[PDB]
């Protein structure tokens, strides 16, 4: 019915890894050996074309053929009644099973190498017990476990998209009729090599959002094959020498329904990076562009992000991010928005946005007079003074933030700009207030502003302590 | 005639066939039409009474990877329920070893020869199964049991019904009700001179005259 | 990974054929180099192919757009999506008063060669409208070529140039703007119509000037500004009708009352005890995520079959 967990060890560059499985999954990361890697050890557990050959003595861990290769995979049968590939598997399996274990299964591979004939021999068990497996059986070339799965590997190598999605159709309508009565994992590698975006567009649909494909692993170097992506394991592979791996289990809640097409395009970017700083709009990805082309041009080479978040809660990105392994920094600002309905109440909602992310969630509301008689810039600055309070208010709340590298404003972002870059600021707006003329029009008023500064504007925004987190996207 | 209701007929089947009918070729022919109209993962089992006939239709089916029982009722327990599943019903100490002179005139004594002695057991008087007993015991106490065997077969074909015991009866039917499988019985009412082996003639008359399920047909030929 | 050692094949040809071949002309033939290439070392493929010396003649074919993020300099040879080979070329450079932004333009552009149908749209809130509705409606306008491009604070020609010299179609919806000068109060640029003109090669046109009295504020200056855009509107009609020829589209006042033009009822039931527009114009982020998420099919509908709307059906193919 479904994966759960492979262990493999002193196999290649595996050494000890246990990773969590579905039934889709995907892989990803900068090491490019492991994943290959990961693979292979799927086909030598489950393909028997694969399997006919030994190990070779590149094939253990550091070239130490005195260890012993293992790898284990483990299922879940709990869905037999309302499921028949459990009956497939059930029905060449018949005394491996007992009944206090009857809702998991094992199968699991061996290998000792031969000094003397220079052979490594690979023997196979399953078993509902992990301390008491059993050999397969089989007669001749053929193995029990080969009548049921179906090992489908798919790779572009060993316009002409076109002729890929002929294929993949004829994989499709093929691998149906053919084997009805059997199980089929499909292995798609790298399946992007000479593709076109939109043909990456329909593939991830056909993935994510077709029966065809109920078991498959997918390797991929391409965000655009996960635009579509939903209920399915996410496997990064740390890029260091020694094969690390993180897995999440990836859910689009009901309630992000309808702006599933906007995260997972600002989310898909971001698996593919280190370090990845989380903004709410385009005046400040213009802010931080300059004054990082300025200040650090190779920052996107090293495997920084900038990543726009919108009008939503940050709990989605941070959930994936966390688990993946990934390094996120929020920038956000104090704001008060009025309650829909009733006049003068107003919903402290950055504070509370900061607040969901350290467990405790939501607090009370408050209410302002705001007399009638004030209005326009008064008002502003009369919610301006309220903020700083609230501000002043939960401090300790504010320190527990920045140790979580979570940044939040006093007010906003341009208040914190002006505190750096005044007289740079007064000079190029000449005869205005730099913030209050700089929050009329957000978005050109700031390319004015850009186009004005120079080096020295840009390194004392860097170097100043209200944009920490420019340091942090940066490593230091 | 009606040989050609049979094979369009899917389910519960009766055939009241005497000697001289042609029972083999009807069996053969069904087998066949049920393998070839079916395309899943399932398989059938044809049990008898003698090798001969086993071998006389694993002959005339054929070869193949699917995996189809034929052979006697008493190797069919053996091989499905009792051997593969004693150990998960009782416990560890019960062995699954035997090769089958130590005939017994107790249940108990049976349990006790198939585990101390490590021979499957018998009983003296031919009126009472030991090993169709033994497995309707099992199939009731182990779930991974009657899993298998759900997951398994989706028909059993059985000829010569009328020399059954009560116990062979009694393992039919619960496998026909509480598990759901389909049977295929064909019998001779009046060849019941088998009767020195404890054969019960009124089992087969009594599901031809009171069964609801049971679609029922008779060859003349 | 293996990434690297195509980095190190990279190093090795570039301070090879420099010291072997000082006396010939070297050109790179350089196919699709994005195989089995993390994305970062993709961005520095590009940086190395438009930012030093040791390629001074070379031709790319290439499937990724993180290898033109550092563009500049070059032609841009587009192939027809067709049986017969038809072949676009642009001179691609970049000015130098979009010097500050220059990582911006690169970056949005560099998705945008590769569709079929562009519609260049403000900000993220007109993106999150149009992707909810086109979701509800065409699921698959971006398997046939569909495009959807932010344009942000700057103006159009930079984009254009480019998409119609190498023969992709273009869309453009825009509201009446009006920029109060840097200084003297009082005066007001008129943005939207400007922005307009300079892609029709007229450039530019006379200010204006309002009073509004110090004593209104709030509602009731919105309210001056808005009637002031709707005779500018008026005024302008045979430009409005030249601009509507070249699928420029330009709204009144702003796409939240275009949109209450076409689904006030619904707006009014989702936003209960306000005036949409007004609340909607609040938080322009937040509300919009409020106002898709209480939409529904009949509404999508309503709003692609309006005529307010006939930008969304452009880009579809209609």
């Amino acid at each position: 019915m479904k994966f759960s967990n492979i262990t493999i060890k002193n196999f290649r560059n595996f050494e000890k890894v246990n990773i969590n499985l579905d039934n889709k999954n995907v892989i990803f990361g900068m090491n490019d050996i492991g994943k290959t890697n990961f693979l292979y050890a799927l086909r030598f557990l489950l393909d028997k074309e694969i399997r006919k050959f030994g190990f070779n003595k590149s094939d253990y861990h550091k070239h130490d053929t005195s260890k012993k290769i293992e790898i284990i995979l483990t299922l879940d049968l709990s869905n037999y009644e309302k499921d028949e590939d459990t009956k497939k598997l059930i029905s060449v399996v018949k005394g491996a099973r007992t009944s206090a274990n009857a809702d998991v299964f094992y199968i699991a591979l061996e290998s000792k190498y031969d000094d003397k004939e220079l052979y490594g021999n690979i023997i196979l068990k399953w078993g509902s017990e992990l301390d008491n497996l059993i050999d397969i059986p089989g007669r001749g070339n053929i193995n029990a476990l080969d009548n049921v799965f179906k090992v489908i590997y798919i790779n572009p190598l060993v316009g002409d998209g076109r002729r890929k999605m002929l294929s993949y159709s004829i994989y499709n309508y093929l691998a149906k009729k053919k084997y009805e009565d059997k199980i089929v994992i499909y292995l798609i590698e790298e399946p992007e090599i000479s593709l076109h975006r939109s043909m990456q567009i329909a593939l991830s649909k056909q993935l994510f959002e077709q029966s065809t494909y109920k078991y498959f692993f997918l390797s991929t170097h391409s965000p655009e094959l996960l635009y579509e992506m939903d209920n399915t394991r996410l496997i990064r592979v740390h890029s260091t020498e020694k094969v690390v791996c993180s897995s999440h289990m990836y859910n689009v809640e009901e309630a992000y329904g309808s702006v599933k097409k906007k995260l997972n395009k600002a989310l898909s970017s971001a698996l593919f990076a280190e370090r990845v700083l989380l903004i709410e709009g385009p005046s400040e990805k213009i802010l931080f562009e300059k004054v990082l082309d300025e200040v650090e041009p190779e920052y996107e080479l090293n495997g920084g992000f900038l990543l726009e978040v919108g009008g939503t809660y940050f709990n989605h990105y941070v959930c994936t991010l966390n688990d993946l392994g990934i390094t996120h920094i929020i920038k956000t600002d104090n704001d008060l928005k009025s309650k829909k309905g009733k006049k003068g109440v107003y919903e402290l909602l950055g504070l509370n946005r900061c607040l969901n992310l350290l467990g405790r969630e939501n607090l009370d509301e408050i209410t302002i007079d705001i007399p009638e008689d004030i209005k326009g810039k008064k008002k502003k600055e009369r919610l301006n003074e309220r903020k700083k309070e609230i501000f002043k208010q939960y401090k300790n709340e504010v320190g527990e933030f920045l140790g979580e590298r979570i940044y939040l404003s006093e007010i906003d972002l341009e208040n914190d700009l002006y505190s750096a870059i005044g007289e740079s600021m007064k000079r190029i707006f000449e005869n205005e207030d730099p913030v209050h003329y700089l929050q009329k029009s957000k978005l050109f008023n700031m390319v004015e502003l850009v186009n004005n500064l120079s080096t020295k504007d840009c390194f004392d925004v860097f170097e100043h302590e209200k944009f920490a987190c420019l340091k942090e996207l940066v490593g230091s | 005639m009606s040989r050609e209701q049979i094979i369009k007929d899917g389910g519960n089947i009766l055939v009241t066939a005497g000697a001289g009918s042609g029972k083999t070729t009807i069996l053969v022919s069904k087998i066949e039409a049920d393998l070839k109209e079916n395309k899943t993962h399932y398989s059938i089992a044809a049990v008898t009474f003698t090798n001969k006939a086993a071998k006389e239709i694993e002959g005339r089916l054929g070869y193949s990877s699917r995996g189809n029982f034929i052979g006697t009722n008493d190797g069919f327990v053996e091989s499905e329920i009792i051997r593969p599943f004693i150990k998960d019903a009782f416990g560890n100490d019960y062995p699954d070893n035997f090769t089958a002179d130590n005939q017994f005139a107790s249940y108990d004594k049976g349990l006790q020869v198939l585990k101390y002695q490590n021979i499957l057991g018998t009983y003296s008087n031919p009126k009472k199964n030991f090993k169709f007993q033994l497995a309707l015991d099992i199939l009731k106490k182990s779930l991974v049991a009657r899993q298998y065997i759900f997951s398994k077969y989706f028909k059993i074909f059985i000829d010569e019904y009328q020399d059954s015991d009560k116990d062979m009866h009694n393992l039919f039917m619960y496998l026909k009700d509480q598990l759901k499988i389909k049977l295929f019985i064909v019998g001779d009412p009046k060849q019941s001179i088998y009767i020195w082996r404890g054969a019960e003639p009124e089992n087969f008359n009594g599901l031809i005259e009171n069964s609801t399920d049971f679609n029922k047909y008779h060859l003349t030929s």
